[PDB]
């Protein structure tokens, strides 16, 4: 049973050096090849740099001067060091088998579980809750949409409410977006009868518990 | 620069034989071996294609793939289409060893009959010029299958400064809701003429236009 972890910090800050190492089990490095590879949020894996038992490495060009990879044939580990991290890093890092020749991998069997690695510099905010009002005119469906928008906070979570939960027809939470500047935004609305607009409450309440704030806001169908 | 692509997603009922492609951008894929790697949500990537034909142990022999040198396109094929096959697929190619991926693959079984999205725009509240911010807000529900891509516009001119999609989650009627945000500033929000928020949902795209 071939057998893989990885470790290390699960905070990093912007110009800092990320270090990691993942170590094996069952087995040895003599022609068996390991790399390095991470998931960008929302999109596919990428590697960046490979060592076999001896010591010869393969980098990749775009992180070539960030990347130092090292074996400790004693141990039985290989660690990963990424040097200058970047908002661009965001990831979580994968070790995976390699078996292979002459540098390229002919086989990857099994898979590291992965390690969680976040890049930000953003300190704990309260949302700034923003209702939003719909054209207010009868279109071609008879459904009103009247909601709040919800942004710049940190960290996770927030859950938006509806008249204390009064309204559930047509409430549909979301979950949250990422802003690039290290805030966050998230949505709500609910899909009311166009009959049945302009004279009733819609308030949502949002709720932020790493920063404490409870703000109620009250959306309009127009002005 | 080698890179890969994947199609955002498929329609395709159960019962039927589906593709997947992915394709090279600079250089040739016929210089390195593809592999495919399935991934049901929850789960880590696990292969199914292996050496540009063979599949792992205990992988049912329909997982087949190809490799076309004409166009530098690779295919995922899976002939017994079944819905226990709903997962993450991403394809492999290697740039100087170079393990990189596509953008992902969602293909879904069709148990529920093609819907087509409704759009709904809001431009930014009177209440969000006091506060020195601008969003255009774009909601988009009651759609199948729930893989959307989104392109804003600034006077009919491409825009990605705040573009923020995000998966869309389950609904109470088995349906899926999009999203897609983007950040402006208020001078921003003033200083064009039309805003409008566009899905390419399957072939066909519903848009609307919301100006200040």
């Amino acid at each position: 049973q071939v057998q893989l972890v990885e470790w290390g910090a699960g905070l990093l800050k912007p110009s800092e050096t990320l270090s990691l190492t993942c170590a094996v089990y069952g087995g040895s490095f003599s022609g068996y090849y390991w790399s390095w590879i991470r998931q960008p949020p929302g999109k596919g894996l990428e590697w960046i740099g490979l060592i076999n038992h001896s010591g010869s490495t393969n980098y990749n060009p775009s992180l070539k001067s960030r990347v130092t990879i090292s074996l400790d044939t004693s141990k039985n580990q290989f660690s990963l060091k990424l040097t200058s991290v970047t908002a661009a890093d965001t990831a979580v890092y994968y070790c995976a088998r390699g078996l292979g020749i002459f540098g390229v991998v002919t086989l990857s069997d099994v898979w590291g579980q992965g390690t969680t690695v976040t890049v930000s510099s953003a300190s704990t905010k309260g949302p700034s809750v923003f209702p939003l009002a719909p054209s207010s005119k009868s279109t071609s469906g008879g459904t009103a949409a009247l909601g709040c928008l919800v942004k710049d906070y940190f960290p996770e979570p927030v859950t938006v409410s509806w008249n204390s939960g009064a309204l559930t027809s047509g409430v549909h939470t979301f979950p949250a977006v990422l802003q690039s500047s290290g805030l966050y935004s998230l949505s709500s609305v609910v899909t009311v009868p166009s009959s049945s607009l302009g004279t009733q409450t819609y308030i949502c309440n949002v709720n932020h518990k790493p920063s404490n704030t409870k703000v109620d806001k009250k959306v309009e169908p127009k002005s | 620069n080698f890179m890969l692509t994947q199609p955002h997603s498929v329609s395709e009922s159960p019962g039927k034989t589906v593709t997947i492609s992915c394709t090279g951008s600079s250089g040739s894929i016929a210089s390195n071996y593809v592999q495919w790697y399935q991934q049901r949500p929850g789960s880590a990537p696990t292969t199914v294609i292996y050496e540009d034909n063979q599949r792992p142990s205990g992988v049912p022999d329909r997982f087949s793939g190809s490799i076309d040198s004409s166009s530098n396109s690779a295919s995922l094929t899976i002939s017994g289409l079944r819905t226990e096959d709903e997962a993450d697929y991403y394809c492999q190619s290697y740039d100087s060893g170079i393990w990189v991926f596509g953008g992902g693959t969602k293909l879904t079984v069709l148990g529920q009959p093609k819907a087509a999205p409704s759009v709904t725009l809001f431009p930014p509240s009177s209440e969000e010029l006091q506060a020195n911010k601008a969003t255009l807000v774009c909601l988009i529900s009651d759609f199948y299958p729930g893989a959307v891509t989104v392109a804003w516009k600034a006077d009919s001119s491409p825009v990605k400064a705040g573009v923020e999609t995000t998966t869309p989650s389950k609904q109470s009627n088995n349906k899926y809701a999009a999203s897609s945000y983007l950040s402006l500033t208020p001078e921003q929000w003033k200083s064009h003429r039309s805003y409008s928020c566009q899905v390419t949902h399957e072939g066909s795209t519903v848009e609307k236009t919301v100006a200040p």
